[PDB]
């Protein structure tokens, strides 16, 4: 869908560019492919490229158009992924201390070795901590 | 005496000696300060206080406790602070003429003062750490605040006059939290520490098991009517020889009124940076603007 879309530039003037700009927006959102679409996982290496990316620009703001609706649907998970992206540190581990505190409190028989948002938070604070962290003490 | 300035071409420190030499042999002079007239005060380990003037010669204000341990110029109000090994305050008026007084403070005058409480400012535990003073731009009616070594802070009233000061009196205490008053947290608490224009206390405490350091910042915001002030636990361990500011102060005006709004001059002031020499290097830390704190 986005090497169609990117088509829409061809046609070169402005109109035409918001077109494919909404275009592309209006893709993102409602399709949710979030990792694929606007990028993943940073290994500090910023982001690995999405596919959209590739083409580029403006990028850091459908991605917090994207991650607030994630809020109104309290998609978390999509949140701290877009977040993430954004770059907003802070934001990321806030959310994700939300996510982890609860699932903490409950009742017990879980927990498997490997993935969730336990994992999840492993993977931040590795990840984050040791770089220049950004984030509040 | 000598002259700093900055090249304005390679942008270097270029010193010059400004040839003025003052025989002070006998002085073993401990401690300089100055009056931003250009007037230096200095003491040696002879007594209380001299002054000297460049336009060489030595001149004793005090004429011709035991030693003073340091000195402290209140620029707003050119008022001389003496504080000596005893613990005992001397707050001169400076004037063309020469210094006036010397009030003065002591335990005695402390103890009178709580009226109220009283116990880390006990006989035996009273020490005073360290004396900073008030620029009337900030309070009007308070010239110094004395910090002791239990971390205990003093705040001293004056008036001044044309030629005569008024004797100091305490206005107000604060306690350190070891959550609340009884507190030893502080304790004890070194000459190091110091008071940061609008009120932020930076304590340097030395435990009988280690160095431990704290911040205290009045939140302004909440100030804009009641008082808080938000401490914390500092990541420095090491022994802190001597904190100051890097950065002018954030302080907004130059009257009591919106003196400490840190809201309003927070996009003009330029962000504080404060100092923290130790033995090992030097620390720097950073103020955190609300736009910080919205962040997080």
């Amino acid at each position: 869908a986005l090497q169609y879309f990117y088509f829409l530039r061809d046609e070169k003037d402005s109109q035409g560019e918001n077109m494919f700009l909404r275009c592309v927006s209006e893709l993102v959102i409602e399709s949710r492919e979030f990792d694929m679409i606007l990028g993943k996982l940073e290994n500090d290496g910023s982001r690995k490229p999405g596919v959209i990316d590739k083409f580029t620009s403006d990028t850091k703001p459908i991605i917090n158009k994207v991650a607030s609706v994630a809020e109104n649907k309290g998609l978390f998970e999509e949140a701290a992924k877009l977040y993430d992206l954004a770059k907003n540190a802070d934001k990321v581990l806030e959310l994700m201390n939300k996510l982890l505190s609860p699932v903490v409190p409950q009742i017990s028989a879980p927990q498997s070795n490997k993935e969730r948002l336990k994992n999840m938070a492993l993977s931040i604070a590795e990840r984050y901590r040791a770089q220049g962290i950004s984030a509040n003490k | 005496i000598l002259g700093l300035s900055y090249a304005n071409l390679s942008g270097g420190m270029q010193l010059l000696p400004d040839p003025l030499s003052l025989p002070t042999d006998n002085t073993y002079l401990l401690t300089i300060t100055s009056t931003d007239n250009g007037r230096i005060f200095l003491a040696g380990k002879d007594g209380c206080l001299y002054e000297v003037a460049y336009q060489k010669i030595n001149h004793s204000k005090s004429s011709l406790d035991d030693p003073i341990l340091q000195i402290a110029i209140d620029n707003s109000r050119n008022i001389l602070y003496t504080r000596s090994e005893k613990g005992v305050i001397q707050v001169y008026d400076l004037g063309q003429d020469g210094q006036g007084m010397s009030a003065s403070v002591s335990q005695n005058a402390i103890v009178s003062a709580a009226g109220n409480i009283a116990r880390t400012i006990d006989r035996s535990v009273f020490k005073i750490v360290q004396i900073a003073v008030i620029e009337n731009s900030e309070s009007l009616d308070c010239q110094l605040l004395a910090v002791t070594h239990a971390g205990v802070r003093l705040y001293f009233s004056t008036c001044p006059f044309r030629a005569r000061p008024n004797t100091l009196t305490l206005v107000h205490v604060r306690l350190p939290p070891g959550f609340s008053a009884s507190s030893t947290v502080e304790k004890p608490s070194k000459v190091h520490r110091a008071l940061y224009s609008k009120g932020i206390l930076l304590m340097a405490a030395s435990e009988n098991d280690n160095d431990i350091l704290w911040c205290v910042n009045h939140d302004t915001f909440p100030f804009q009517k009641p008082m808080m002030e938000t401490q914390m636990t500092a990541g420095v361990d090491g022994h802190s020889w001597a904190l100051s500011a890097i950065d002018t102060p954030l302080n907004k005006d130059h009257i009591p009124i919106t003196d400490s709004p840190v809201v309003v001059q927070q996009h003009m002031l330029p962000p504080k940076k404060f100092v923290l020499l130790s033995a090992q290097g030097s620390l720097m830390f950073h103020k955190l603007r609300p736009v910080d704190q919205l962040r997080h």
